[PDB]
This record gives structure tokens, C-alpha cells and sequence, in this order.
């Protein structure tokens, strides 16, 4: 049952922001952001893991998460992701969260522990979903048209998206060190710990029993467990085993990409007034929609604005037509019919009127 | 768009790492001495000056590249095809035919050939660059050269060939004092930019207008030019002469007129025959159209035509049943100064 | 604008709120709004715990 | 801490140079001359703007 991540531990690394202004180190570090999606659904990688417990269950309820260099189940409901306001989450999987999230330039992530405390990370991630269709819609409508768009699938079978994981190298922390009367007393409570010293003597050791060095300083040097137990996916943050580049381990990323259809509204239509060979639009936008205009002929006479308040706009149409595109509605065709009645053959000549409003300034300057 | 792999950076103390070249794309390294990082239990290591750091990283093709992309091709010449309705024998008839001179279609016995273009004009270009359903005339920097920050910034010969092409200046940067962590300096990536910056596609700024479509690309539906046909007609349909009833005792009468793009005039014309029979009714004037094609005469009755003109006044001769019958009046402007039907 | 707001043992809120226009002063050219991993460093006032004044 | 700013990709011309800038965020852009004339200028950048001094 996409069961792959046995072996896999939770990160501790410097996360940027462990709020009120100071760096430290939290185990919900990010360092990983896609939002190629069209739709404007995020992946969003994270370094503990979700959905398993310690005995490598299944269920929704726990998460993962790295503390004092051993693991610990907490509840799945507090997890939440923020930019501006609170987000939506829908995937929960492995290292990789599916979100989609308004309008917002940092991206922030909590979580209460087991700890009952809050643990929260974030990073400036300018979020901008990309406006699809002429039309800026910000909420997809009952009624609209529909065009593709890239997005992603709640599938959790991927198909060669290789992410390695390799054994950590170790974690160098003194707390088991203790001074008795200048002998340094180093606890295991059983593990693998190297402890070396700049002292004489049994300056360099791997041991996995309880030591002391007598006459020596505990400040005089560091010994740091060596876990190579449970391999630990490999990130930026994290220092390197120091041997070799890769190691074996590979698991897959879940969520992969497609692209399907999404819903885009229409536009007002326009309410169009009337002149000689000459058409006046009023506009009601509604939101930020993009009109634009062309000429029917060889030559384009290309025009396109942004409108977001009633604008009304007057066009000339030329002789061989003239059509406007308005939002993601059909673009709209008109093309000059003949001009006035003013004109009109009897007694009094009254051609002239004729002979210019039909092919103005030519048959008149040829009288 | 492109992923940028940086695996865990190289630590070591009171010793040195090195460089080895990678043949891998945009493929960098660097070093740095010094760092006494820390993490959550303390320091990493005692050797407080000592110790180095080694970093490199490189860039690949993302997954994404097999669903999303934008691909740019160097179509040059095009090939027409087109479809016609023909009324025959009283009733409309499709057809479909490559509009180059060349495609013959045989229907209902008859053969017609269709084109070539009288004009070679195109709305395309000989490089366009096409997204998901979107296309552009744009001049797409050759192979192997693109611009960092621009459209081609990374080249792929295809979605799955695995070997690629780059260049995003990707160097490295001493890291924070007191931190464990790799900076990098990855150039950002100019292809979702061009996105963002694509500008009206060509189904606004072709001259005349020709629809766009893909799979396959297509223009469609742009006025340019003439088009030759060429019909072979079976003698079937063909009847002669003392076939078609007589006609006789033409008279000929316009009510009113009114030139305008639809067919604002109407002609009541009195006629004459020898017998029951359909007749072709046809204007030999090209100033002038009629919307019917052909009708019923039964005799010594009258009929009623629509037609459209654009002369101030109308006087033209009208053929039926091999016979002329004349027609002048005076037609008035019409109310309306623009129309949206063509 | 500015509110705060707090829960009663009367299990009732109290909340006030003040129209005060809080800006950032951008610290820098680079107009930046949540800081960094990696970047330089400048000095600036601020606050502290102290309870002795 | 305050964040550095991408570094700007530069093409060249004939005694000219076309820095192109990318924001990433509102961030200042500045030049001066090197000489008594200061010849100074200072805009505010929030979008790709290509340049030439
Ligand atoms: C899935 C769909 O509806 N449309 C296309 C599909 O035809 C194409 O194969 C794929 C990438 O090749 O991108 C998407
Ligand atoms: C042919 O098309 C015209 C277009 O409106 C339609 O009125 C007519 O019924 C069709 N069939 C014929 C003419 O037999």
C-alpha cells in the first residue's frame, strides 16, 4: 500500500524562521517550493514525515517528527500552512503537502507537537497564481467557459521521480558529557557514539557503553552519536556523510501532473450606442478584463487594454470590417454598412452628399 | 522549467576537500575554509578554523517538462484544404478538398477541383513558438545559445531525450557564519517568465483575421486572394432546351428598393409560359445579386424576387428561361450605418 | 487598524480596537518583508525583555 | 538581517552596457558617475526591467 519509506527519519535542520525575528533549528524546515501549476495548487516539501507512525502504519491520524535525536508520533489535525490567510490543505503524503493557498507573498507552516508545543516555519515564496483567460477572475464562476490548465492528482504511484536517501552522518551533541571533578563522565543510553579528545590517553574511541576520562576539561572536545540505522533523505541543509556524493536508497515523489479542464467566467456584455460609421461601447467590467480590437483587413490596427472600471470607447470602423474581442466571450464582428439618408437625388442636386458620405473624398474631389 | 539539485554539501576538519569535474550540465563546485557550523546539539566539530567546506551543484529537466512545455518549430510553406456547399439540383451539397489545384472529389457523378490559392500569403512565420494551445511569431535564440532570463534559456531536443543544454551562471557563495547549509546562486528561470510576459498571440495579430487552431496548427477562416474551381457536369442534369417551359410577356416592377447589405429590394415581375416547369433565374450584371437561384412558372401569372444592389439606382437586366426582362428604380439609404453579419 | 481582544472569567469577549497605520520602515534599499537565510546584516532599533527600567 | 538581491545579467555594447535586473522583489537600482558630475539617478524596480547606461 505505498509502503516505500521504512527506513526514512524526520530532518531537525535551520529552518530560517523560527518566528520573532531569530533563526533556529525546528524539524518542519522547507527547502523545496513548485508552483508551475497553471491551476495554482502548490506542492510543498517538507522535512518530517506524515501519515506513519513508529511501527510503519498507515493511518491519516499521526505524523513523524525528529526530536532530541529519536522519533515521536503527533496528531495529523494541527498541521496548517499559511501566506496571508489560513490555506486549504488536500494532500498528505511522505515529505510532500498539496496546497492551495490565496493571494500571498510568504508562505509559513506549524504544527503542534506532542510536546503540546508550536513548532512553525516559513520562507518568502511569492505566490501568484496565473491569470488564465483574458478575463482576471479570482473566483471561478457557476457559469463560464472552460480551457485547460496544468494541475495536479491525488495518485500516490509516481513513475521515475528518484529522490535518494543516504545514512546520517551523525549528530555531535554534548549534553551526555558531564564533569566529575575534572573526569569527564560521556553517557550512551545505547547508541553508537565516536567521542575524540584533544587529550592524551583514549583520545579517540567508537563506543556504545558509558565512559569516563579522568583529569581532563568536558570543554576540551566533542563526541557525537553515529546512527546509521534508519537512512535520512537527502537535503541541502543537512551536512553530508563525508565519504562520497550519493548512497543507495531511492524513493519516489508522489503527486504527479496533469492538465485538465477549469471553469472561467464570461463577461457583461456591452451595451453599444450608435453614430455615423462609428460605434460607442460602454463597458462594465465586473474585475480586471482585457478588451481588445482589430481591423478586418491586411492591416491589424491592433489594440488591447486592461479595463477595470465603465469605460466607455468609441471605435471607427474601417471599410472592410473591424472585430473586438471582449473577455473570453466571442469576439463580437461589425463592418460598415452605408452611411446617412442626408443624402438623396432630386431637383436640388443634393449629390454631393451622396458622392461623400459613400467613398468620401474620392468621386468628389474628382468633380 | 528546470530543477536545480544540490545534494548535502561536503563537511570535513582539520583536512581539505577538492573539486573533481562532473560532465554534467552547468555542472559547479567551490570551496571555503573557516566555517564552524552549528546545529541543534552544538558544533559540528572542534577543529574551529581548520575545517572546510565543499559545495557543487547542477541543474536538470524537471517531470513537469513531460506534461507542460513550450515548443518552437521553424514551419516554413503550409498546404490548403477546404470545405464548399453547392446547391444542386435543389439541395445543398458538402465537400471537402485540398484548395492547392490538385485534390479532384467526385459527388453525386460530378468531379470538382478546387484551388490552388491565388495568393501564397500566410499569417505565419518561418519560426514560431507554440505553448499548450497558444501560438507566436518570435525569433527563438538557436540551440545551444540561449539567453539566461529569456525564452530558450534551457534547451531539450525532445520532452524525454535525457541529454539537455543550459546556462545559468550557477555560482556558489561562502555560507552563513555559524550554519550549516548550501547557498546557491542559481539564475532564475527565464522560460515560466515568458510566460508571464507572452503577449498577444497571433489570432489577434494576424491580418485578416485567420482562426488558429492546434493538433495540428492550423489558420483558418482569412479572406486573401481568389480561388479557381473547376466543375465537370454530367449531361444527367443538364435538360434541354424545349425541356424548360416558354416564356412570354415579360414585364418587370420594383415596389421599392433599398440598398443595403441584405437583400432590400424587391422586383414583382409578370410573366408569361408555355407550361408548368422549374427556370433558372440569374442577373448578368455583377452590380447586382439575387438571393434565389431558380423557381416555379406556371404560366400567365407573376413572381416576386429579393435581391441586393448597391447602386443609388437600380437598372438592370434580369435573365430567365433564355429571356431578358429589364428593371429600373430608385432605391433609398437605409437607417442603419453598420451591420454585424458579413 | 489595531484591536486587541480577551476572554472573560465572565466566559464573555472584550475587545477594543484603535485606527493606527503600522508600516514597516524599510530597512535597506532592498524593500524586503520577511528576512532571510542568507543576506547581510545592518544594525537597527528594536526592543527587549528587560523588566528593569 | 536584510536579504542580498540577484545578481543582474549584463550584455555589452559598443562603450554601452545593458544590465538586465530581475527584482524579485521592490528593490532600488542606482548610478553615479565616477567623475565631479555626479549624473545621479535612483529608481524603484519591481518587475524585469532591462537597462542600458
Ligand atoms: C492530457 C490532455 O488532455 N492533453 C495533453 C496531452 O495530449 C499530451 O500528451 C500531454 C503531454 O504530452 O499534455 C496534455
Ligand atoms: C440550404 O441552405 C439554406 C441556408 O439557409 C437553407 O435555407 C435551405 O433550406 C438549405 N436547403 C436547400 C436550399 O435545399
Amino acid at each position: 500500500n505505498f509502503n516505500v519509506y521504512k527506513a526514512t527519519r524526520p530532518y531537525l535542520a535551520h529552518c530560517p524562521d523560527c518566528g520573532e525575528g531569530h533563526s533556529c533549528h525546528s524539524p518542519i524546515a522547507l527547502e523545496r517550493i513548485r508552483n508551475e501549476a497553471t491551476d495554482g495548487t502548490l506542492k510543498i516539501q517538507v522535512s518530517l514525515q506524515i501519515g506513519i507512525k513508529t511501527d510503519d502504519s498507515h493511518d491519516w491520524t499521526k505524523l513523524r517528527y525528529m526530536d532530541s535525536h529519536t522519533p515521536a508520533d503527533a496528531e495529523r489535525a494541527g498541521l496548517l500552512v499559511r501566506t496571508s490567510a489560513p490555506c486549504t490543505i488536500t494532500g498528505t503524503m511522505g515529505h510532500f503537502i498539496l496546497a492551495r493557498c490565496p493571494k500571498g507573498e510568504t508562505l509559513t507552516v506549524g504544527f503542534t507537537d506532542s510536546r503540546k508545543i508550536s513548532h512553525t516555519c516559513t520562507h518568502p515564496f511569492h505566490h501568484e497564481p496565473p491569470v488564465i483567460g483574458r478575463e482576471r477572475f479570482h473566483s471561478r464562476p457557476q457559469h463560464g467557459k472552460e480551457l485547460p490548465c496544468s494541475t495536479y492528482v491525488q495518485s500516490t504511484a509516481a513513475t521515475a521521480e528518484e529522490i535518494e536517501v543516504h545514512m546520517p552522518p551523525d549528530t555531535p551533541d554534548r549534553t551526555l558529557m558531564t564533569q566529575q571533578s575534572g573526569n569527564v563522565k560521556i553517557t550512551v543510553n545505547g547508541q553508537t557514539v565516536r567521542y575524540k579528545c584533544n587529550c592524551g590517553g583514549s583520545n579517540e574511541g567508537l563506543t556504545t557503553t558509558d565512559k569516563v576520562i579522568n583529569n581532563c576539561k568536558i570543554d576540551q572536545c566533542h563526541a557525537a552519536v553515529t546512527n546509521h540505522k534508519n537512512w535520512q533523505y537527502n537535503s541541502p541543509l543537512v551536512p553530508r556523510n563525508a565519504e562520497l556524493g550519493d548512497r543507495k536508497g531511492k524513493i519516489h515523489i508522489p503527486f504527479p501532473l496533469a492538465n485538465v479542464t477549469c471553469r472561467v467566467p464570461k463577461a457583461r456584455n456591452p451595451t453599444v450606442t450608435y453614430g455615423k460609421n462609428q460605434v460607442t461601447m460602454l463597458l462594465y467590467p465586473d474585475h480586471p478584463t482585457l478588451l481588445s480590437y482589430r481591423n478586418m483587413g491586411q492591416e491589424p490596427n491592433y489594440h488591447e487594454e486592461w479595463v477595470t472600471h465603465k469605460k466607455e470607447v468609441t471605435l471607427t470602423v474601417p471599410t472592410e470590417g473591424l472585430e473586438v474581442t471582449w473577455g473570453n466571450n466571442e469576439p463580437y464582428k461589425y463592418w460598415p454598412q452605408m452611411s446617412t439618408n442626408g443624402t438623396a437625388h432630386g431637383h436640388p442636386h443634393e449629390i454631393i452628399l451622396y458622392y461623400y458620405e459613400l467613398y468620401p473624398t474620392m468621386t468628389v474631389v474628382i468633380v | 522549467e528546470y530543477k536545480t539539485v544540490i545534494p548535502s554539501p561536503y563537511v570535513k576538519c582539520c583536512g581539505t576537500a577538492e573539486c573533481k569535474d562532473k560532465s554534467l550540465p552547468d555542472y559547479s563546485c567551490k570551496v571555503f575554509t573557516g566555517v564552524y557550523p552549528f546545529m541543534w546539539g552544538g558544533a559540528y566539530c572542534f577543529c574551529d578554523a581548520e575545517n572546510t567546506q565543499l559545495s557543487e551543484a547542477h541543474v536538470e529537466k524537471s517531470e513537469s517538462c513531460k506534461t507542460e512545455f513550450a515548443s518552437a518549430y521553424r514551419a516554413h510553406t503550409a498546404s490548403a484544404s477546404a470545405k464548399l456547399r453547392v446547391l444542386y439540383q435543389g439541395n445543398n451539397i458538402t465537400v471537402a478538398a485540398y484548395a492547392n489545384g490538385d485534390h479532384a472529389v467526385t459527388v453525386k457523378d460530378a468531379k470538382f477541383v478546387v484551388g490552388p490559392m491565388s495568393s501564397a500569403w500566410t499569417p505565419f512565420d518561418n519560426k514560431i513558438v507554440v505553448y499548450k494551445g497558444d501560438v507566436y511569431n518570435m525569433d527563438y535564440p538557436p540551440f545551444g545559445a540561449g539567453r539566461p532570463g529569456q525564452f530558450g534559456d534551457i534547451q531539450s531536443r525532445t520532452p524525454e531525450s535525457k541529454d539537455v543544454y543550459a546556462n545559468t551562471q550557477l555560482v556558489l557563495q561562502r555560507p552563513a557564519a555559524g550554519t550549516v547549509h548550501v547557498p546557491y546562486s542559481q539564475a532564475p528561470s527565464g522560460f515560466k517568465y515568458w510566460l508571464k510576459e507572452r503577449g498577444a498571440s497571433l489570432q489577434h495579430t494576424a491580418p485578416f483575421g485567420c482562426q488558429i487552431a492546434t493538433n495540428p496548427v492550423r489558420a483558418v477562416n482569412c479572406a486573401v486572394g481568389n480561388i479557381p474551381i473547376s466543375i465537370d457536369i454530367p449531361d444527367a442534369a443538364f435538360t434541354r432546351v424545349v425541356d424548360a417551359p416558354s416564356v412570354t410577356d415579360m414585364s418587370c416592377e420594383v415596389p421599392a428598393c433599398t440598398h443595403s447589405s441584405d437583400f432590400g429590394g424587391v422586383a414583382i415581375i409578370k410573366y408569361t409560359a408555355s407550361k408548368k416547369g422549374k427556370c433558372a433565374v440569374h442577373s448578368m450584371t455583377n452590380a447586382v445579386t439575387i438571393r434565389e437561384a431558380d423557381v416555379e412558372v406556371e404560366g400567365n401569372s407573376q413572381l416576386q424576387i429579393s435581391f441586393s444592389t448597391a447602386l443609388a439606382s437600380a437598372e438592370f437586366r434580369v435573365q430567365v428561361c433564355s429571356t431578358q426582362v429589364h428593371c429600373a428604380a430608385a432605391c433609398h439609404p437605409p437607417k442603419d450605418h453598420i451591420v454585424n453579419y458579413p
